[PDB]
RNA sequence: UUGGCGGAAAGGCCUUGGGUGCUUGCUGGCGAAUUGCAAUGUCAUUUUGCGUGGGGAUAAAUCAUUUGUAUACGACUUAGA
RNA sequence: CCCUGAAAAUGGAUGGCGCUCAAGCGUGUUACCUAUACUCUACCGUCAGGGUUGAUAUGAUGCCCUGACGAGUAGGCAGGCGUGGAGGUCAGUGACGAAGCCUAGACCGUAAGGUCGGGUCGAACGGCCUCUAGUGCAGAUCUUGGUGGUAGUAGCAAAUA
RNA sequence: GAAAUUGUUGAAAGGGAAGGGCAUUUGAUCAGACA
């Protein structure tokens, strides 16, 4: 066919925050539809992959990847948490975000 | 000897030091800025050119509060004064270069300048009467010039790398589908 | 060629500069707990440095070990060499910079006769 | 939840209107407000305009220029009061206002193309029915903005160059209809609406 | 002797490993997996090609083939955890499979020895697949997430 | 390729008449494996540079000189095979 | 609750935008966000209690086990780090390159500081146990010497040329 | 033959300062580890 997608589209919104002290280690995810805490209890667990792309080819690639994964309910939205193995990059809120379907449990 | 860090073969190369030069190092710094990069040929008729407003030394450093004009305009800047005594020394080396380039034989159509610095050189110290019997100094900034006159030359070709790969065994069995399929 | 250890941890990997450094010419990177009654690095105010303190010490286990996992030691000359015979796993050596060329070799080729591992083999290497 | 987004802002509320496109932004959300000289506010026109009265005495003293500019044009000011909640003055910022763009009159690269609403943000649904309202409309007029009835006429139009699409793609999809019949009962139609559809 | 030498120098003793206590139990599936399932591979070469469940090893794997014939699904180890098992069920009543473990998959191109169980099992899925409609073509498609897709909702 | 529409940033939209593919509208037959149990598993669209090859064109500006409706100096304004 | 009463000087401040069956006011229900606080675990330290002479491996001021605590100016105590020289020691390093100096090269320590790669260089100098001191600097309108930005600037214009 | 402080060169950044902290990303650069 035309599309080939096995990910759920979906945003890197945050660090957690308070007012004004952000903590790189923690990400929030706006997941492309899912609008309450039940909704996102489907997606703990799945993976995510902030991916992304150099100039300079390692390593065989143009093409990188952050291997997250997704962790808890954020509060009503379905916002979710979301460590990843490195701290998404903040140039990144804002930028698309690959949920997979693994960890499945189908 | 011992120059500044040049960075060319110096077996196609020529060069000059004045040194303890008295002429003035903020003005030098300019004339030789203005003609760093040039055909060494071309360089000699402009510095005979601005002896003579013709046309000017544009000052980009030291150049605070010189005044301006229309000379420029050719340089894209607005402030450039004619610093006879800074040119006079610069042509009077480049005088220097081109005999201590004809000794080692080279071809005077090529040569460019390549490497040119001047520097703050040891000062002339003086004095000056100020109202209320007050001494000041009043010192002679005096310059270090040198300049590295060369062969011109052509591109380089370019030559590295070697890409040396190391990729995986998924990576493989993509890269085989490939041109098992096409190609 | 390790001793079964541990993960190597080490706190914090970054040097701790000494407030202004940065700002003068004159005031040393090398650490000084400062003490001004203004200041905003002793009142530790968010938002500067951190200062120094116990806290940051390095696992007593892994104290002192290249990252290999050996502790190194300095080697002024073979003699010297001959106490880390045994402990090859646990040590390691480091030849001095204050050795003739011709006494490294020396050293170097010692190293070896007996699997010991020495951390700047490169020393002024004729090469 | 696609790439770009074309609003209509008609029957709006800046102000709430107002967010929402700001928020999305900081989320990467292109978006593109029009028609807008059609915006609306809370408040009897009289206001407002007593309002913006102000927003325009605030200047610099000691140089008018230099100090906060009173833009006129419904545009504009949508604008502005949605900025005022994306902080620029950072990169994320900016990396944010660019991503919106604004024009009174649904133009051309838009005029096509479809637009929507924000409910959350329609007069028609906030408030209550009895309280006044605006309209940018009057507003920018009002307070100096020499296009409002260029726009007004280049409306007239293309409220038509559509109607004329429509009349058109409705006689259409209606045989479509009485065309979609003969066939249907067919076979394929009855398994069909069991799976649904 | 730049440098002393201490008094105490460790032992270079390795230790034995306390005597420990996780003993390996049998993977608890989830549910859904019953050989004669469609599954749908979420990864790997063949990722979204649906495909059908056979036996379960001991290595906790799946053994699977899609019916070869069908859509280049081999019988092949695949991972319980990249594997959405959804309702369709063939029966997988026919089928050898007791030749099929964990030393038949020994890296120790093709083998004939493994393009004949390749035949054999496929010419009984083959069969109970002609049973249902549409089945065939439903295997040979890949599977994908389309616009306003929900997973979640989408119940496979 | 026929003919039309559109200027609000048109830079797009519709339509005839052909030249030709693929057709999952229904029925088949070969091939896909070893990318070894997952690793984005790379198929977008940015701007620029260096040569082969198919059409086209064949200039100003700045300085210096000069004017004074101009002018602190630059700028301005004119003049000049 | 609104309103009048309600007048001060650059422009403007419920923090801002903005908000009107609120994003206002009063009240009630949940969910939710988040401090170096609380809970749990790891690591550091101090402090408290304990256990271990059997020779016979390496420290009995050692090796272990258990617990609770950790903010600091003035201030007190403690353990270290470094520098000049002195007694002892390693029959230590060294013209096959000591000291010094430069090094967005490495390693070690919480740190003071240590060690080493490369360059520069040319004659002496380190660990260790200990004694001893004219012993550690950013500040004193500190001293002495050097050098900047200021700046190719102010300006070099009285006495007819 | 140190630093201030200058001069070529090379790399980089820069919408009314600069510098510093935690965190990643990219660009340059390097240690060890593997046997």
């Amino acid at each position: 066919a035309e599309s080939h997608r096995l990910y759920v589209k979906g945003k890197h919104l945050s660090y957690q925050r308070s007012k004004r002290v952000n903590n790189p280690n923690v990400s929030l995810i706006k997941i492309e539809g899912v609008a309450t805490p039940q909704d996102a209890q489907f997606y703990l667990g799945k993976r995510i992959a902030y991916v992304y792309r150099a100039s300079k080819e390692v390593r065989g690639s143009k093409i990188r990847v952050m291997w997250g994964k997704v962790t808890r309910t954020h509060g009503n939205s379905g916002v979710v948490r979301a460590t990843f193995r490195n701290n998404l990059p903040a140039k990144t809120f804002g930028a698309s975000v690959r949920i997979f379907l693994y960890p499945s449990n189908i | 000897a011992r120059y500044g860090a040049t960075s060319t073969n110096p077996a196609k190369s020529a060069s000059a030091r004045g040194s303890y030069l008295r002429v003035s190092f903020k003005n030098t710094r300019e004339t030789a800025q203005a003609i760093n990069g040039w055909e060494l040929t071309k360089a000699q008729k402009y510095l005979e050119q601005v002896l003579d407003h013709q046309r000017a030394i544009p000052f980009r450093r030291f150049n605070s509060s010189i005044g301006r004009t229309a000379q420029g305009k050719e340089f894209g800047v607005t402030k450039a004064r004619w610093p006879a005594k800074s040119v006079k020394f610069v042509q009077g080396l480049l005088q220097n270069a081109a005999a201590n380039a004809e000794a080692k034989g080279l071809d005077a159509t090529k040569l460019y300048v390549s490497h040119i610095q001047v520097n703050q050189a040891p000062k002339q110290r003086r004095r000056t009467y100020r109202a209320h019997g007050r001494i000041n100094k009043y010192e002679s900034s005096p310059s270090h010039i040198e300049l590295v006159v060369t062969e011109k030359e052509e591109a380089v070709a370019k030559a590295a790398e070697k890409k040396v790969v190391r990729l995986t065994s998924r990576q493989r069995g993509r890269i085989a589908a490939q041109k098992r399929i096409a190609a | 060629a390790s001793l079964p250890h541990p993960k190597i941890v080490k706190k914090h990997t970054k040097k701790f500069k000494r407030h202004h450094s940065d700002r003068y010419h004159r005031v040393a990177e090398n650490w000084r707990k400062q003490k001004g009654i203004d200041s905003v690095v002793r009142r530790r105010f968010r938002g500067n440095i951190s200062q120094p303190k116990i806290g940051y010490g390095s696992n007593k286990k892994t104290k002192f070990l290249s990252p290999s996992g050996h502790k190194t030691f300095l080697v002024a000359n073979v003699k010297d060499l001959e106490t880390l015979t045994m402990h090859t796993k646990t040590y390691a050596a480091e030849i001095a910079h204050n050795i003739s060329a011709k006494n490294r070799v020396v050293i170097l080729a010692r190293a070896k006769a007996l699997g010991i591992k020495v951390t700047n083999p490169k020393g002024r290497l004729a090469l | 939840v696609e790439p770009v987004v074309v609003i209509d802002g008609k029957g709006h509320l800046v102000g709430r209107l107002a967010s929402v496109v700001a928020k999305q932004l900081l989320n990467g959300q292109k978006i593109v407000v029009v028609r807008a000289e059609e915006l609306n506010i809370s408040g009897e026109f009289f206001r407002n305009k007593l309002k913006y009265h102000d927003f325009l005495r605030k200047a610099t003293a000691f140089n008018k220029t230099r100090g906060p500019f009173h833009f006129r044009a419904p545009s504009r000011i949508f604008y502005k009061a949605l900025r005022g909640m994306v902080s620029h003055k950072t990169a994320r910022g900016k990396a944010a206002l660019e991503r919106l763009k604004v024009f009174e009159g649904i133009p051309p690269p838009y005029d096509k193309k479809k637009r929507v609403v924000v409910p959350q943000a329609l007069r028609v649904l906030r408030l209550k029915p009895g309280r006044k309202y605006t309209t940018l409309g009057k507003l920018s007029t009002s307070v100096g903005w020499k296009y409002e009835d260029v726009v007004a006429k280049l409306e007239a139009k293309r409220k038509v160059s559509s109607a004329e699409y429509y009349a058109k793609k409705r006689a259409f999809t209606k045989k479509v209809a009485s065309a979609n019949a003969t066939a249907a009962e067919s076979d394929v139609a009855k398994q069909l609406a069991a799976l649904g559809y | 002797s730049a440098q002393k030498a201490p008094k105490w120098y460790p032992s270079e003793d390795v230790a034995a490993l306390k005597k420990t206590r996780k003993a390996a139990r049998p993977q608890k599936l989830r549910a859904s997996l019953v050989p004669g399932t469609v599954l749908i591979l979420l990864a790997g070469r063949f990722r979204g090609k649906r495909v059908v469940y056979l036996k379960h090893l001991e290595d906790n794997t799946l053994l699977i083939s899609g019916p070869f014939k069908v859509n280049g699904v081999p019988l092949r180890r695949v991972n319980a955890r990249y594997v959405i098992a959804t309702s369709t069920k063939v029966s997988v009543e026919g089928v050898n499979v007791e030749k099929f473990n964990v030393e038949y998959f020994a890296k120790e191109e093709i083998k004939a020895e493994r393009v004949e169980d390749q035949k054999v099992v496929d010419k009984a899925l083959i069969a109970e697949i002609k049973k249902t409609p549409l089945l065939k073509q439903y295997l040979s498609a890949s599977f994908s997430l389309k616009n306003g897709d929900k997973p979640h909702m989408l119940k496979f």
